[PDB]
């Protein structure tokens, strides 16, 4: 099938910083058929981006989707503790839909005591 | 566009006379898709099997419609094939009700992406809301039908 | 504001079958795509298959063809996923999901991506 | 509200042990009771034990004493449950929970009842 | 060990109706140590009532608790769709805390299918 | 009330002599509770063991406080007793700091319900933040102390 490979596997950043998440497809995917999800612990995935760059209803501007072809990117600005989650990319350009393996985003203490 | 990537030609419009059975309607609409390499060569067999088990008649007014199709794995390139029936032909109701649907307009779908099906369905259900347009389909010639549908596909 | 509400957790014996429900409310049932997605504990998301209720038959990922049956019942606005011949490897949270739409009202253009998710149903195989 | 975030699902073999974390934010940690509660899938709730961090010593239900250890790390506002010698019958969702308080602010009178719950942690034990 | 027995096992009602739930304790429990929780499938428990009759913060007025000694009651005066769920009572008047077995409040089918 | 169900007598208020060790304090404050049947007869031993392993010193100033207690299973009826020390005696800091708490006021807790402990802690914390009242405890006689605490117990 079409394989989506996300990088990095884990991303540990400070609050307030700008995060860049990559999703690479084994073959070209039409931008109409690429989505990003956020899954917080114990919750269902939450749709952030569809068709590569369209924000879903209620999603703030600090989540931004970009890219085309084999290389797509999700950018999270002003990173919050609450953004602790695994983020998945998905292609739905044909059956079966396939998902990336996820990027785990962790938020450090700004300064450990 | 809901109809992005869907291939449509003048040759994908035909009138079928009153004699033609449901199966042969499906074969007739498949025929030009097969010739153009849009679907596998036994595409019609698979659409017939689908229709027999999961029917696609929609009891819309004033002109009944069906939307025959099959598994996306039998599709090579996206297309729609349109049939105008000289007289009503019964298709079974898609929503599983016992009463048949007298159909006059058939939209055969050949879609390679399962996730695009509801987009095309949405467009069909939108297009047919124009009661005047549906009436015109019953009287227009193939050239007129092509232009009318082409316009609604294009934007 | 479509809501998807799933049936409760089940402990199942090896070899048995489980049928999970997904009732959809607050929007249109018949003409929009509902998918089933599974997540083994600590692992990623897997698309199992999906159904557009009005067209009756489901589409399956081939890994699940012949063990999974997906159905929909318009009278209760409910979709189902039945998994047979359960094994240890089938222990997972099972989600239903439904595509979003754009525009006002409940009959807008679909977007394919899964805007709405059920809460998940835990199945453990003992 | 107080937020309680637990560590992720644990897939374990029989005879092994597991340690589950419960990180609290958005309220006071030291002086309020944190409990652990077991729920087998499709079944009821069982209180395992709890701890008041400032006093350091856990209290256990007899059923769970001697295979369960409950601790609290005041410096990280995190509580822990360690379950040893796992068996298949231990397969369950494990919750941490914290008692509520009355009134505005963070140092209100405690209410004993569990106002705040973690998201739960699945531990499976098999094979 | 104090046993809490809830009744009925299952309650079948329409939206808008009043639900009346019982929790019976094998020994007397001080009113100060009886709580009620709501739990929806696949979700964490949610505290409704503490000290027998006190509403937890944010809990709507339609939820009320009463009773004392061995006999406690949860009332949901006007059922919303969101109220169909399992309800548990809990005593915390001594260690170990014990829970009732739950009452399932489920929606009545009006038109036979 | 946070202190509902807690038994408290003038006989539970004690000024202790300047000689006392920490163990002496625990035994002396246990004494009236034991003899009123409120706790097991070796209650003092169990509080001493607890204090060594999980100390109950609270580093408030200028009047340091400790809250010695043990497992609820050693308690038969709920009570508190109160010790006033003529000179400070070191208790270890409950919060885990290496610096000792020079204690002058001791609240011995005998609570039969683990779920009630934080109620009494909360009440204590409230009481010992009246700086003037804490000062008064160091000079008040046993009857003045009884009444002042009784008033605070009764909300």
């Amino acid at each position: 099938e079409i394989v989506l490979t996300q990088s990095p596997g884990t991303l540990s950043l400070s609050p307030g910083e700008r995060a860049t998440l990559s999703c690479r497809a084994s073959q070209s995917v039409s931008s109409s058929y690429l989505a990003w999800y956020q899954q917080k612990p114990g919750q269902a995935p939450r749709l952030l981006i569809y068709g590569a760059s369209s924000r879903a209803t209620g999603i703030p501007d600090r989540f931004s989707g970009s890219g085309s072809g084999t290389d797509f990117t999700l950018t999270i600005s002003r990173l919050e503790p609450e953004d602790f989650a695994v983020y998945y990319c998905q292609q739905y350009g044909s059956s079966p839909s396939t998902f990336g393996q996820g990027t785990k985003v962790e938020i450090k203490r700004l300064v450990p005591r | 566009n809901a109809m992005q990537g869907i291939h449509f030609r003048r040759h994908y419009v035909r009138h079928l006379p009153k004699e033609v059975s449901q199966n042969d309607i499906i074969k007739a609409l498949a025929s030009p898709l097969i010739n153009d390499g849009m679907v596998v060569s036994d595409f019609a067999d698979h659409v017939i099997t689908r229709e027999q088990n999961f029917p696609t008649g929609l009891p819309v007014e004033p002109v009944g419609v069906a939307i025959p199709h099959t598994d996306s794995k039998y599709v090579r390139q996206n297309a729609i094939s349109v049939g105008i029936l000289a007289e009503p032909v019964n298709f079974e109701d898609a929503g599983g009700e016992p009463d048949p649907v007298p159909v006059r307009v058939v939209f055969m779908l050949a879609l390679g992406n399962w996730f695009d099906i509801t987009n095309v369905l949405w467009w069909i259900m939108d297009v047919i809301q124009d009661e005047d347009f549906m009436q015109q389909l019953l009287v227009m010639n193939d050239d007129e039908i092509y232009q009318s549908i082409y316009t609604r596909i294009s934007e | 504001q479509v809501q998807l509400v799933q049936s409760g957790a089940e402990v199942k014996k090896p070899g048995s079958s489980v049928k999970v429900s997904c009732k959809a409310s607050g929007g249109t049932f018949s003409s929009y795509a509902i998918s089933w997605v599974r997540q083994a504990p600590g692992q990623g998301l897997e698309w199992m298959g999906g159904i557009i209720p009005i067209f009756g038959t489901a589409n399956y990922a081939q890994k699940f063809q012949g063990r999974v049956t997906i159905t929909a019942d318009k009278s209760t606005s409910t979709a189902y996923m039945e998994l047979s011949s359960l094994r240890s490897e089938d222990t997972a949270v099972y989600y239903c999901a439904r595509e979003g739409t754009t525009g006002s009202g409940w009959l807008g253009k679909p977007i394919g991506a899964f805007a709405y998710w059920g809460q998940g149903t835990l199945v453990t195989v003992s």
